[PDB]
């Protein structure tokens, strides 16, 4: 018979910059975690 | 015919399907080929000539459309038919209809050849993934 | 209140196989003056699968691989044997009956075999309906020249090779087997009636068998059965089924397809028997006169692809008169053909007429009518079985003739 043919592919690559900002987009400035007054 | 009260024979049925499919009327040949199994006659030989009217007219779309329907209904296509639908299919690159039809052609009980893989390759061929 | 309101075979012959795993159901073997047959016992109900009737284990047949080399399921021969070297020395193609035979002459002769036993319950010598056995005053009833040719034949080709094998020479295992030629003669004439061709699969083996199947070689034909043999290979059980969803009335004979596609003159060089309702038989015409194939297959409800005619029995209501022999008639008649064209009337009733005048031609070379020969076999009381089955053989001709008669004045007269 035809085999139930099933065609599914993962790959790893290294990421460009750009892919990294389209990820976010985003950008983390500060070393904070979270306040100390309001808990936030 | 029925407005006189007269049965109308099945071979009248045959030249109002065939005449449908030579004009492209899937849908009125798929209107008729119902009233066969109204009146309780057999459909599959109507089904048959209704399919390859609209293949020889030019109408791949619309006979891959009735093919189906009869295929996945449970009636079995004869061999050369299942030949026809796949190769022109394939000469058409349209792989996802050509692949349904031979799933159908090996659930009814004809079991695919080297005739019908080279069909499909002809377009697996073409996609880019090897 | 309840208090107000063909003999069964021998009790013998399932207790035989039933204690070596034999399973019918719903089904017994009944006896009668044309021999064992297998009737529904009770009504056997539709199911949305086919119905198991009968299973029959695989060690209590007789089979041989059908192309070389010559190999038994299961094997029984013992290596060194003469038997074998008897049965390599035959023709792959021609001579799978002589190696049939030969198994089985075998088999009868081992004490543990079971053909032994089920060897009592097969026809003997002058019931058993083999054209093999038919003496030439018997082949002289046919009036088929070609049919008897390939009878004598036959006959010839089995002699010869007892002949040649059974000679003063060989040692007395073989000698014991076929003592004279007529024992020899009917084992191939039960190897050719009784054995049933499969594909089967034995463990990871796929192999195409010649088999000698007890209790299903009880099966009579029929070209519309209502049974079916399936090898289920996991146990090794050929089962008989009855067709999914068809209902089986309390006695109704169980039938299965021995040949299909196959002449009646087929029939009788395999088999020995012939039906009047062969859908298969075919009439010799000069082609000159055509009748519409369309109208013919439509007048009769005929219905389906040449290949796969049948009759719509739910569209005629009470119309008998449509069976194999018009479905035949459809096959073998002269027809024409133009898509959807129409046939004129009047030049249909020339083709019909002229047709129906060929037919009588035919029957007028016969000596003897349908009538006469069925009369005839009424009056019979010292008849051999195959003298009875020559005569039913050219009645069925004849029968089949007549038939192809009354269809065309039918279906003259349908087309108005
Ligand atoms: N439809 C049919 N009409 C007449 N004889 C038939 C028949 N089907 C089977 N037979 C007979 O049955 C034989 C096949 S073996 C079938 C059972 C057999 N009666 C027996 O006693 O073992 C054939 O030789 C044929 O003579």
């Amino acid at each position: 018979m035809i085999d139930r043919y099933k065609h599914q592919q993962l790959r790893i690559g290294l990421v460009s910059p750009q892919q990294i900002s389209a990820w976010a987009t985003g950008e983390v400035t500060k070393p904070y975690t979270f306040h100390y007054k309001t808990n936030k | 015919e029925l407005g006189a009260g007269q049965r109308p024979l099945p071979e009248t049925m045959i030249a109002l399907v065939r005449l449908s499919g030579s004009k492209g009327n899937a849908q009125r040949g798929l209107e008729l080929l119902a009233a066969m199994e109204k009146l309780n006659y057999d459909i599959r030989q109507a089904w048959l000539i209704l399919v390859e009217e609209l293949v020889r007219t030019n109408h791949l779309e619309e006979a891959n459309k009735v093919f189906l329907k009869g295929a996945r209904g449970g009636m079995r296509a004869t061999d050369q038919l299942y030949d026809l639908m796949i190769e022109e299919d394939c000469k058409a690159g349209d792989h996802s209809n050509a692949l349904d039809i031979s799933y159908e052609m090996e659930a009814a009980g004809r079991f695919a050849t080297t005739f019908h893989f080279n069909c499909l390759l002809s377009v697996q061929a073409t996609c880019g993934i090897p | 209140f309840p208090l107000f309101q063909l003999e069964s075979a021998d009790p013998d012959f399932y207790k035989i196989g039933y204690v070596r795993r034999v399973r019918a159901y719903g089904v017994e073997f009944k006896e009668g003056p044309d021999g064992f047959g297998i009737y529904a016992s009770k009504d056997i109900e539709p199911r949305r699968r086919a119905r198991v009737i009968m299973e029959i284990p695989h060690e209590l047949m007789i089979t041989i691989r059908q192309k070389h080399p010559w190999m038994f399921f299961p094997d029984i021969v013992p290596i060194g044997h003469p038997i074998f070297d008897i049965i390599n020395s035959t023709d792959p193609e021609r001579d799978w009956d002589l190696r049939l035979a030969c198994l089985l002459l075998f088999s009868f002769d081992r004490e543990d075999h079971f053909w032994r036993l089920y060897g009592d319950f097969l026809p003997a010598a002058d019931e058993c309906s083999s054209l093999l056995l038919a003496t030439e005053e018997d082949l002289a009833e046919l009036q088929d020249p070609q049919l008897v040719s390939t009878i004598r034949q036959q006959q010839k080709r089995v002699l010869e090779f007892w002949e040649k094998n059974w000679h003063s020479g060989v040692p007395l295992k073989i000698k014991r087997l076929a003592e004279d030629a007529e024992r020899f003669i009917w084992a191939v004439s039960i190897a050719q009636t009784r054995c049933i061709s499969m594909k089967t699969r034995i463990g990871a083996l796929v192999q195409d068998l010649n088999m000698m199947i007890p209790y299903a070689d009880m099966l009579n034909h029929s070209f519309e059965p209502n049974c079916f043999l399936h090898w289920r290979p996991k146990d090794r059980i050929l089962e008989v089924m009855s067709n999914a969803g068809q209902a089986i009335k309390k006695g109704e004979e169980m039938t299965i397809n021995y040949m299909p596609g196959q002449k009646n003159n087929m029939l009788m060089e395999r088999y020995g028997f012939s039906t009047p309702v062969n859908p298969w038989d075919a009439i010799p015409f000069s082609g000159d006169s055509r009748i519409h194939l369309n109208s013919f297959l439509s007048v009769f409800n005929i219905f389906g692809l040449p290949e796969e005619y049948y009759h719509d029995s739910e569209l005629s209501g009470d119309d008998s008169f449509v069976d194999g022999a018009v479905i035949a008639a459809a096959r073998t008649l002269p027809t024409w053909s133009d898509i959807d064209l129409p046939p004129i009337p009047s030049a249909e009733r020339k083709a019909v007429k002229e047709l129906q005048d060929e037919c009588r031609k035919m029957l007028a070379e016969y000596p003897t009518t349908s009538e006469q020969d069925q009369k005839l076999l009424d009056s019979l009381s010292e008849a051999r079985t195959t003298f009875a089955t020559a005569v039913k053989y050219r009645m069925h001709r004849k029968m089949f003739i007549g038939k192809i008669i009354k269809a065309l004045d039918i279906y003259q007269e349908r087309l108005l």
